């Protein structure tokens, strides 16, 4: 997954 | 019915749904566009998060993005409707003519279908990077890099598409009567193979991948990696500054970390970077990665099963203009992209709801590591870096936002  | 048709009714149903979903998303887009136009004053809650200068810079950026989002979206919805009504797909199938013969026809149809798709969308893509991203000073790309990359990507796509498509069509046509299980298992293998290959071979062809240089950040990351028992091979610093000023981070393996050079530089401090890593390491430890694969393969099995049930129906082919023949590739398009549209929309909404819950869990894991204060500062700093508007319409963020709002994530960390 990502952060933003 | 002595008043209504059969094949013409199911074609109309597809288009009626495609437009109501569009109008729902447009109503939502209008609802959030009003927020950007109305909220001109900085809120008292998000007062410490953003300043008036950064808030207004973010207000106009999201406003220009919303305007483009509508017209680029409207053109697509009009094009889709017009191609179907004009009968583009069956006529394009005829021009790609003149089991091996049908697979070859399917292969050239696909090559032509993706060529038009790429060319028709390229001016819109060129506008976004060179007018929106350039006006708000994010874009760092040159016209040459954009063009060279577009061809690079298109070439690499076709070289993956054509062999995977030819083998998948082969399994459906040759295999049977339970062909959907071998076709689902083929996509299951192709998925796991392309996941491992991508970051190591495909991805470095478009962006410059370099391992993280030895320092205070590189040493502290190895200490954190050994602490969480993460089998770290190397940390990567992706040259994302060659494209845009936007900052983000990701992770991959079978394991290596991926962080933007814009995030490390301006960006975020080493203490904030480690907190951002602690969040990303959370998806690995909480098994968010493994859970997402289990859902994706469960979805494709349910899809291939219902496909095998509906492929025999000649009514769905006649609906879209295919009367003389029932092609395999065309069957995959009609059932998967039009008949499954209600299911695909519900599943996507459910997975967006899950994504938000998965992000909160990874933020809670970062707080459990003790880097809660550092992540709180990082999330605010990354929001300013990417000019993210803190205020958002609840109905819009619930349907679209894969990540929960900044104010919601910050309050969970403060608690
Ligand atoms: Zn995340």
């Amino acid at each position: 997954c990502s952060i933003m | 019915l002595w008043e209504m048709p059969a094949e013409k009714r199911i074609f109309g149903a597809v288009l009626l749904f495609s437009w109501t979903v569009y109008l729902w998303e447009t109503f939502l887009a209008q609802r959030q566009r009003r927020i950007y136009k109305t909220t001109t004053h900085v809120p008292p809650e998000l007062g410490q998060i953003m300043d008036s200068e950064t808030f207004e810079k973010s207000r106009l950026y999201q406003l220009d993005k919303s305007t483009f989002s509508f017209w680029s979206g409207l053109y697509s919805e009009t094009e889709g409707t017009l191609i179907l009504l004009f009968g583009g797909i069956p006529y394009l199938w005829r021009l790609s003519g003149r089991p091996e013969y049908e697979i070859t026809q399917s292969l050239v149809f696909l090559l032509l279908a993706t060529l038009f798709s790429a060319l028709a969308g390229l001016p819109w893509s060129l506008y976004n990077t060179f007018v929106i991203e350039e006006k708000h000073g994010f874009n760092q790309q040159t016209l040459g890099f954009f063009m060279k990359d577009a061809i690079k990507k298109f070439v690499v796509t076709q070289c993956i598409l054509l062999p995977v498509s030819s083998l998948l069509l082969y399994i459906i046509k040759i295999g049977g009567d339970y062909f959907f299980i071998y076709a689902w298992l083929f996509t299951l293998v192709v998925s796991l193979v392309l996941v491992t290959i991508y970051a190591d071979y495909i991805a470095p062809l478009f962006d410059k991948f370099t391992p993280l240089p030895e320092g205070k950040l590189k040493e502290e990351i190895e200490v954190m990696a050994k602490s969480i028992d993460f089998p770290l091979t190397k940390v990567y610093v992706v040259e994302g500054s060659k494209r845009s000023s936007h900052s983000n981070a990701y992770f991959y393996g079978f394991k290596r970390i991926v962080l933007f050079d814009t995030l490390l530089e301006q960006g975020c401090k080493n203490e904030e970077v480690l907190a951002v890593l602690g969040h990303a390491l959370g998806h690995w430890k909480l098994g968010h990665t493994v859970k997402n694969i289990i859902i994706s393969q469960m979805n494709s099995f349910l899809c291939f099963f219902l496909f095998a049930v509906l492929i025999g129906r000649k009514e769905l082919f006649a609906a879209f203009g295919f009367y003389d023949s029932q092609p395999t590739l065309i069957g995959l398009l009609i059932i998967f992209q039009f008949i499954f549209s209600p299911y695909n929309e519900v599943l996507s909404f459910c997975l967006t709801v899950l994504s938000r819950r998965f992000e909160f869990q990874a933020d809670a894991f970062a707080k459990k590591l003790g880097k809660a204060k550092d992540l709180y500062s990082a999330l605010i700093k990354l929001n300013k870096d990417n000019l993210g508007f803190p205020v958002s319409d609840w109905l819009f963020s619930m349907w679209h936002y894969s990540h929960p709002p900044l104010l919601e994530r910050l309050q969970a960390l403060k608690t």
